[PDB]
């Protein structure tokens, strides 16, 4: 139901993290631990950002 | 370069500048001291400081006021340099997180996420800097010497 | 390849110049050290923090032994005030003829360091003066040497042995440990500072020896027992009795109310023998506390998971931390430099502001010496103190056996004790400092007339309510007839005032303008010698550069380029950084004092007041100013008896400065030069069978910020050191 | 001019309470033990403490603190010494 | 002796771990990510703190530092 | 009149200090007097000083030994503002450009899409956005406490 | 008989150190 949008991010693992919104896409191939795919507007010591996530983490508001 | 000026200005001076009286008597800003007391390593701040500087020292409520005004935020100025230069560099990103919590929580906050001074970069001010600061100085201060005792 | 040195395989078996450095360096860290087990350590530090108790020990059996011989007590008897404190006897096989026009010196006959120790009335206070009286603090401090380095021998002994347990312990190691560390110590001091030094102060040849045969009270044993005591107030030793001699002396023992006569110029005798009498009792209740055995008296833990309060309707919860101060050592050196923190500053005043012995307060050269000394160790133990503070974090602590109480709380708010401090500075940054300019500008520009000198408003109320009546403002107490002094009229409050302010006092100093200047400059140093610390500790934890800092330690030098946004990182180096504004802060609050201080005793006190709040001042007349005795005493002449910090100094002058090229100049510069040559003499004939036994390379940059730190403070440590000393054998 | 007691009174009211506590019932808490050898705190456990262990000697402990003090300290130093000699010397009551 | 340690997701490469100049460097095939590609060092042995490994290498917290404490005339780098 | 440190008017020094550090740049007869600017050493300047002498005077700042001004607010006589009657309007001059600080950038989300959007100020200011500055705190300073904090927002 | 105690100077600085830097000189080879 949730696509990209306006969720959270939650795990000992991030770099932004609380900051809000925006899980753009999420993917049906299970193996990993990465099927949460996000991009915002806001970055780390990278520049193309965006990088992986998922499984211990959402918990969130709307 | 900071250097060889120096050795230069206690030449011209202490032993060739002169003035004139007569008997065959040249007299020097200073003495043909020089010679044996610019020999030891010292004696350029036995006699190169505090012998000199005088001029600068004291020099305020005057026209000597502004080379007792220059090397003051010019020591200062050789000295924020080192805070840059003797320091780390992830140490100060690092920091500027800590701080951001007060704009950010508090929705202020940039965009141009505002990141500490790259490393290159701050090996590219306290090069200025300490290479502004010991210079003025030295002309904040040579200078006021020259002029009255000049 | 290469099998030694030892403690691991990993830098033992390394084949460069490195294990030399990562062999002493890192040579007492073996609680990481693969070879310790949870005695093993424990076990080490045992032996070892006796060992050195042994060369304490033999750090003055010596130096005692050291005078008498050296340098002239047992005759300064004769007279003792002027003069140039006599330290220990220079076998310098460079120094010219001129030993003579050298340091021929104050009882000398030979070359002779001017002592500054104070000590040389810290002994003439416990009681002797004569040298033959010594010999024996020397055969003393070793009848304390050998002793106990069986202790060390011995008591390291599988046998005799110690536990870990019995380490842990907390109610033992702690409860019965304040009674006897401290407490009964005292009493015998407490009473040595009672009945063997009042009867010279009285005058009289008590020693050891008639060591029952005096009863130096009158009244015997008696009334301490019983229920009635000021027959020992009774007569306080009088008025002028010249000290520690005849008339006026006026016997008594435990005094409690009179205070220096001006004289001895320093707290009178045997009324300091009430107060090592007393502080007792206060662990003396608080020191049958907790136990041995018996099942009476504390456990601590409800003292938390109870006592969390101060806390609670919501709040922290302690549920126990414990199981950390006590488990995790730092802490048992997370808070024994932390807190023999204070200690050093409140007895880098105390020690001063009222002194203890056969004149200071009027030598100006202990004050000088024995304070700055005194206070760079609440430096480099009030420093490197939350050190072993980051440290349980990252390598003691677990988030987990505590994520309930304020510790990981303190954590979870962190990143705001850090903000807080820092506009706790940032401010104290522009201000105490940019008012502080023109107070730089105008004084220039002709127009003193006009000045933002704020003069302090607030220390102010203090220091007059303590006691001192120097001019104006009509309110109460110190009115020489006030109510908080009534009530209290008489105990401890006449005398306490009888010198309270002419100087050669010094107690409660005399308050300029611009004496904030400096105290708020002060309260900058700090909040900003702090937060350092308090990263290079708090968040040093983790972080999120590095999430993970955790693993990699305290230690680790630097980064390299990882995604340009990284470097110098190690919670170690911020200690790197920390003593660096530390020494900036005690940069600043050694001036002052010189400033000030120096200004009294040459009279000249607007060498302040006048001066300082505007820097040149400083600059002017405190630093360029009186110096070039000292600087000129080499000066294209000689030497005299001011030679060495001519030299010293210069020396801190360099010594300082070449803390530089390690600092300024990083590391993969030196390896490729020192190879660029570390082949040149690999090719030049002759000298060419010669292959050396491990390989040149360049330096670690931890290091190579390291000996940055220990050329520098070294040399910073110097000159100042010997300005401070310099100066004062001209002018005082 | 000066009753040195408040304190005085204190420095004896609590000693007296671990002269106190116990004769019979065994060997004087719990049991004994303790000692060394170690069995207690950080070895393992270390937990969990309650405190009524008050409540039972308060009653009595009152009487002995504030009276013997005028019996024994604040009562004579006693005839006796008898004894006798007499008696250490016989005393003045010290006065 | 390589250290300390350093983490999962990214390869393929084509825009991240492709340049240890000491090696250090496989790729097994292994299941999980977009593709197939698990990995630090079949090796770490012939490097060397070369740390340009995660400069090319995301993937979120530290990710490449050094530690060598031992540190070998192998990656210390001086041969001669 | 309080700790010192006196009110000026028994002149001791400052006022004479004064009538001297002030008036041997007046000694500046050492060149000639008349009209200058090639000189003026002299005659002028002490209009703002000495022709403003007795003048400073004149509110005390009990200015003191030195004979100096020891400018002393704390909240006690007349003082109660040396530094405070001048020195609320500080607190205020400035954390209202707080307020265009706040409303200049939480409008660099509106609009919608932000930073340099930050370089380019689209001329931030002049009403409102500042012109609230103005009136902020008591009458609306809790715009802190309550919908914009918390913080409460989005 | 008698002059000195010097006995000791030249070693605290000659000899002893002479045989620091001598016999862990080393440390190493210790
Ligand atoms: C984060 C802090 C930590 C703390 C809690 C302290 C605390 C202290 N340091 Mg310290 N220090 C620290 C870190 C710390 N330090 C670090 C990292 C360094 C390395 C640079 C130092 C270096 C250092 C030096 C060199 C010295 C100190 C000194 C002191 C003491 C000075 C007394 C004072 O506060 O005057 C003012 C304090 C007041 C409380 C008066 C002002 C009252 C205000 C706050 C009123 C508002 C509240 C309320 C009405 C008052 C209740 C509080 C009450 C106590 C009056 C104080 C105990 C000095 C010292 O040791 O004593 C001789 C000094 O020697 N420190
Ligand atoms: C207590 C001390 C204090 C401290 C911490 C300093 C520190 C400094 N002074 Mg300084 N100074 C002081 C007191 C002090 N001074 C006093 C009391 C006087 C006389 C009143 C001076 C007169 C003075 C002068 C004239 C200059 C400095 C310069 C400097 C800076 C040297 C910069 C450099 O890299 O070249 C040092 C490199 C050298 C090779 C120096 C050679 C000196 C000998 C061996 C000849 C440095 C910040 C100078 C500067 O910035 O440029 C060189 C120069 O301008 N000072
Ligand atoms: C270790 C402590 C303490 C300290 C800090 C000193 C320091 C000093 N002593 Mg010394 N000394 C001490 C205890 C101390 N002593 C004791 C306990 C004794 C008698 C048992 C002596 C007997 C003594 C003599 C005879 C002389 C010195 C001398 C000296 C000076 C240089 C001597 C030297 O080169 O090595 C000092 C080394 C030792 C005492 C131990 C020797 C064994 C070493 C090699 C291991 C130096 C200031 C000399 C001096 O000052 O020149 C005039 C010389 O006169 N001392
Ligand atoms: C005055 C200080 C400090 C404080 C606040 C306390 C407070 C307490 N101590 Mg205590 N104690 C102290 C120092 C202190 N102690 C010292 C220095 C020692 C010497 C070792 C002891 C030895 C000691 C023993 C043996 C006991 C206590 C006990 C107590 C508790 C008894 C109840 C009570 O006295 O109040 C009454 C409370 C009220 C609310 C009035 C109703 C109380 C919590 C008893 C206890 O509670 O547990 C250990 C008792 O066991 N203490
Ligand atoms: C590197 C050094 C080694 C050495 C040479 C020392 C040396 C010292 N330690 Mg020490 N210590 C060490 C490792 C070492 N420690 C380790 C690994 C730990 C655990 C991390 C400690 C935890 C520790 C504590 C708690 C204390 C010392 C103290 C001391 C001082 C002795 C105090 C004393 O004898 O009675 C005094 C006895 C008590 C105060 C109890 C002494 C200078 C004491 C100190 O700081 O002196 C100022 C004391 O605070 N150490
Ligand atoms: C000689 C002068 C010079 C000057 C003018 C400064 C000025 C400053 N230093 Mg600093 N610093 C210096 C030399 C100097 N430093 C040197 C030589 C070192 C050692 C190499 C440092 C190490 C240092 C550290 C670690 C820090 C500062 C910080 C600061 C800032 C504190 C906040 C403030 O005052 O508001 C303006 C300040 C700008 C601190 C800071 O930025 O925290 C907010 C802190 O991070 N300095
Ligand atoms: C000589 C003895 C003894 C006596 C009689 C006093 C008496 C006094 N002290 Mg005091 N004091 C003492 C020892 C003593 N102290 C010691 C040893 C210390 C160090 C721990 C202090 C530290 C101290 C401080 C910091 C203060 C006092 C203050 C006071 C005064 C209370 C002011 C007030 O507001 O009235 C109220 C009078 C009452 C009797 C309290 C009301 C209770 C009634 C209703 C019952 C009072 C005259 C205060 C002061 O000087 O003025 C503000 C100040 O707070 N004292
Ligand atoms: C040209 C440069 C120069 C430089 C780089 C220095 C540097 C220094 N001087 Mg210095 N000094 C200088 C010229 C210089 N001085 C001159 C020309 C004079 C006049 C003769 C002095 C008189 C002087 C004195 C009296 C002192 C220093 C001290 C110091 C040290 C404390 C500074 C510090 O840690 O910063 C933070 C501030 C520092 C290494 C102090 C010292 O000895 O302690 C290390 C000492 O107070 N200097
Ligand atoms: C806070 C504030 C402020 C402050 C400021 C200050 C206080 C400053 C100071 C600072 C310091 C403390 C120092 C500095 C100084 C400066 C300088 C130093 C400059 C320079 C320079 C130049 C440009 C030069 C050049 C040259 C040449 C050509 C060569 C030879 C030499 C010389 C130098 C001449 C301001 C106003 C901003 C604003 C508002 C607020
Ligand atoms: C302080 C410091 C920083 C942080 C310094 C920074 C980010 C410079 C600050 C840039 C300017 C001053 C921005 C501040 C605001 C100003 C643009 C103007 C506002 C102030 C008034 C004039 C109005 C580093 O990045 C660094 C890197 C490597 C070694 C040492 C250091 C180092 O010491
Ligand atoms: S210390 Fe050297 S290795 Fe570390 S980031 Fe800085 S420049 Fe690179
Ligand atoms: S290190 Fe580079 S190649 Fe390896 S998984 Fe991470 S991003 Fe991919
Ligand atoms: S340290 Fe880094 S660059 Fe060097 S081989 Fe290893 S992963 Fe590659």
């Amino acid at each position: 139901p949730k696509r990209g949008s306006k969720v959270k991010i939650l795990r000992r693992e991030s770099y932004w993290f609380k900051n809000v919104g925006s899980v753009v896409a999420v993917d049906q191939d299970p193996k990993t631990r990465y099927p949460v795919v996000v991009r915002f507007a806001k970055v780390n010591y990278a520049n193309i950002s965006t990088n992986n996530y998922a499984l211990d983490e959402v918990e969130e508001v709307a | 370069i900071s250097v060889v000026i120096f050795h230069f200005s206690w030449k011209m001076q202490s032993d060739v500048w002169g003035t004139i009286n007569d008997q065959g008597v040249v007299t020097h800003i200073t003495a043909g001291n020089f010679a044996q007391s610019s020999i030891t390593i010292n004696g350029w701040l036995r006699d190169f400081l505090w012998a000199q500087a005088s001029q600068v020292i004291q020099s305020y409520g005057s026209s000597l006021s502004a080379y007792g005004l220059f090397f003051l935020g010019a020591h200062f100025v050789w000295a924020f340099s080192l805070m840059f230069l003797f320091s780390g560099r992830g140490y100060w990103q690092e920091l500027i997180e800590s701080i951001v919590w007060a704009h950010n929580k508090l929705k202020v906050a940039p965009a141009t996420q505002p990141r500490a001074l790259s490393i290159v970069q701050g090996r590219a001010v306290g090069v200025t800097h300490y290479l502004l600061g010991g210079i003025a100085t030295t002309w904040a201060f040579f200078l006021a010497r020259i002029i009255a005792v000049g | 390849a290469l099998r030694i040195p030892r403690f691991s395989q990993g830098i033992a078996q390394d084949p460069t110049t490195r294990r030399i450095w990562f062999g002493i360096a890192t040579a007492h860290d073996f609680e990481s050290h693969d070879d310790i087990t949870e005695g093993r350590l424990y076990q080490n530090i045992f032996a070892s923090h006796f060992g050195q108790l042994a060369i304490i020990f033999l750090w003055t059996s010596g130096n005692l032994f050291h005078v008498a011989w050296q340098g002239n007590f047992e005759a300064w008897v004769q007279d003792p005030f002027h003069v140039r404190p006599i330290a220990h006897a220079i076998w310098d096989p460079h120094f010219g003829q001129p030993a003579v026009e050298a340091f021929t010196r104050g009882g000398a006959l030979g070359p002779v360091n001017n002592a500054y120790s104070g000590v040389y009335q810290w002994w003439y206070t416990i009681g002797l003066r004569t040298n033959e009286d010594l010999y024996t603090g020397a055969i003393f401090l070793l009848f304390l040497s050998a002793i106990s380095l069986l202790a060390g021998w011995l008591h390291l002994q599988p046998k005799w042995k110690p536990s870990v347990s019995w380490f842990k312990n907390a109610e033992s190691r702690l409860n019965h440990h304040l009674s006897g560390l401290f407490g009964v110590s005292s009493l015998a001091w407490a009473g040595h500072l009672v009945h063997v030094a009042i009867p010279g102060s009285r005058g009289e040849y008590v020693r050891w020896n008639n060591f029952l045969d005096v009863l130096p009270y009158p009244q015997g044993l008696g009334p301490l027992l019983t229920g009635q005591w000021n027959l020992y107030a009774q007569n306080p030793s009088s008025s002028n009795h010249l000290f520690g001699t005849t008339q006026g002396a006026g016997t008594a023992i435990l005094t409690i109310l009179g205070g220096f006569h001006p004289q001895t110029q320093s707290l009178w005798l045997t009324d300091v023998a009430h107060h090592h009498l007393a502080i007792a009792f206060l662990f003396l209740i608080g020191g049958l506390m907790y136990r041995t055995n018996f099942g009476i008296g504390h456990s601590i833990k409800y003292i938390l998971e109870a006592h969390i309060p101060p806390g609670g309707r919501l709040g922290r919860g302690h549920k126990g931390l414990y199981d950390t101060i006590n488990n995790s050592i730092h802490f048992q050196l997370g808070l024994a430099l932390a807190s023999l923190g204070v200690i050093t500053s409140l007895v880098a005043q105390h020690m001063y502001s009222l002194p203890a012995y056969a004149f200071i307060a009027q030598d100006f050269t202990t004050q000088a010496a024995l304070y700055t000394h005194h206070q760079y160790i609440a430096g480099f133990i009030m420093t490197g103190a939350f050190a072993h503070g980051p440290i349980f974090f990252i390598r003691d602590y677990n988030p987990e056996q505590n994520a309930d109480n304020v510790l990981a709380r303190m954590l979870e708010h962190k990143e705001a004790i850090i903000s807080h401090l820092s506009w706790a500075s940032l401010f104290l940054g522009f201000h105490t400092l940019g008012l502080y300019v023109h107070n730089d500008v105008m004084l220039a520009f002709g127009t003193p007339e006009k000045q933002i000198l704020i003069e302090p408003i607030f220390a102010q109320w203090i220091q007059s309510a303590h006691g001192k009546t120097t001019y104006g403002f009509d309110i109460p107490l110190s009115s020489t007839n006030g109510p908080a002094l009534n009530a209290g009229r008489n105990i401890w409050l006449p005398g306490w005032l009888n010198a309270i302010n002419e100087n050669s006092n010094s107690l409660f100093l005399t308050i300029g303008p611009g004496d904030f200047l400096v105290h708020h400059a002060i309260a900058l140093g700090l909040h900003t010698t702090t937060l350092i610390l308090v990263k290079g500790a708090l968040d040093a934890r983790g972080s999120k550069l590095m999430p993970d800092k955790k693993d990699f330690g305290y230690s680790f030098p630097c980064d390299g380029p990882g995604r340009g946004g990284t470097c110098d990182i190690s919670a170690w180096d911020d200690f790197y950084l920390a003593v660096f504004w530390m020494l900036n802060t005690i940069g600043w609050v050694t001036f002052y004092w010189h400033w000030k201080h120096i200004t009294l005793w040459r009279g000249n006190v607007s060498q302040f007041n006048e001066s300082s709040t505007y820097l040149m001042g400083w600059l002017r007349d405190y630093l360029w100013l009186n110096s070039s005795q000292l600087i000129n005493g080499i000066t294209p002449l000689v030497c005299n008896s001011l030679s060495v910090w001519a030299w010293m100094f210069l020396f801190g002058h360099l010594v300082w400065a070449t803390g530089f090229m390690f600092l300024i100049s990083w590391r993969g510069y030196w390896q490729e030069l020192i190879e660029t040559l570390a082949w040149a003499h690999e090719r030049t004939p002759l000298a060419n069978l010669i292959r050396w036994r491990d390989k040149p390379v360049a330096l670690s940059i931890v290091q190579a910020r390291l000996v940055g730190l220990v050329h520098f403070s070294v040399g910073y440590i110097f000159t100042y050191a010997a300005f401070l000393i310099a100066s004062t054998s001209g002018k005082f | 001019p000066s009753l040195v007691i408040s304190l005085s009174t204190g420095l004896s009211l609590f000693l007296g309470r671990f002269v106190f506590f116990n004769f019979q019932r065994e060997n004087m808490a719990k049991q004994v033990p303790e000692q060394n050898g170690m069995s207690h705190f950080e070895a393992g456990d270390t937990r969990a403490k309650e405190y009524v262990s008050l409540l039972k000697s308060n009653d009595p402990v009152g009487f002995n603190i504030v009276d013997v003090l005028a019996w024994g300290s604040i009562g004579h130093i006693v005839a006796y010494y008898i004894l006798a000699t007499a008696s250490n010397g016989y005393d003045p009551s010290f006065f | 002796s390589h250290s300390v340690k350093i983490y999962d997701t990214c390869i393929g490469c084509t825009q991240c771990v492709r340049a240890c100049p000491t090696d250090v460097l496989e790729m097994i095939p292994w299941g999980g990510c977009k593709a197939k590609q698990i990995a630090s060092a079949p090796r770490t042995e012939d490097c060397v703190g070369c740390k340009r490994c995660e400069s090319a290498c995301p993937t979120d917290f530290l990710s490449v530092r050094v530690y060598l404490w031992h540190e070998t005339t192998r990656s210390m780098g001086l041969a001669y | 009149d309080i700790a010192g440190l006196t009110p000026c008017k028994e002149s001791k020094q400052f006022a004479k200090r004064e009538k001297q550090a002030l008036k041997k740049l007046q000694a500046s007869l050492k060149l000639y007097a008349d009209d200058s600017a090639p000189a003026l050493a002299i005659k002028a300047t002490m209009e703002k000083t000495k022709k403003r002498f007795d003048n400073y005077g004149k509110y005390g700042l009990l200015c003191g030994s030195d004979g100096l001004p020891h400018l002393i607010v704390s909240g006690d006589q007349r003082h109660w503002g040396e530094f405070i009657t001048p020195g609320i309007l500080f607190l205020y001059i400035a954390g209202w450009i707080g307020w265009v600080g706040r409303s200049y950038l939480i409008a660099i989300r509106d609009e919608k899409k932000p930073t340099q959007k930050e370089i380019i100020i689209d001329v931030p200011l002049a009403s409102s956005l500042l012109f609230r500055g103005f009136s902020w705190p008591v009458a609306a300073y809790r715009e802190l406490l309550n919908g914009e904090l918390v913080d409460n927002n989005f | 008989m008698i002059n000195l105690p010097s006995l000791f100077v030249p070693l605290v600085g000659l000899l002893f150190p002479a045989v620091a830097m001598a016999s862990l000189f080393l440390h190493v080879e210790k």
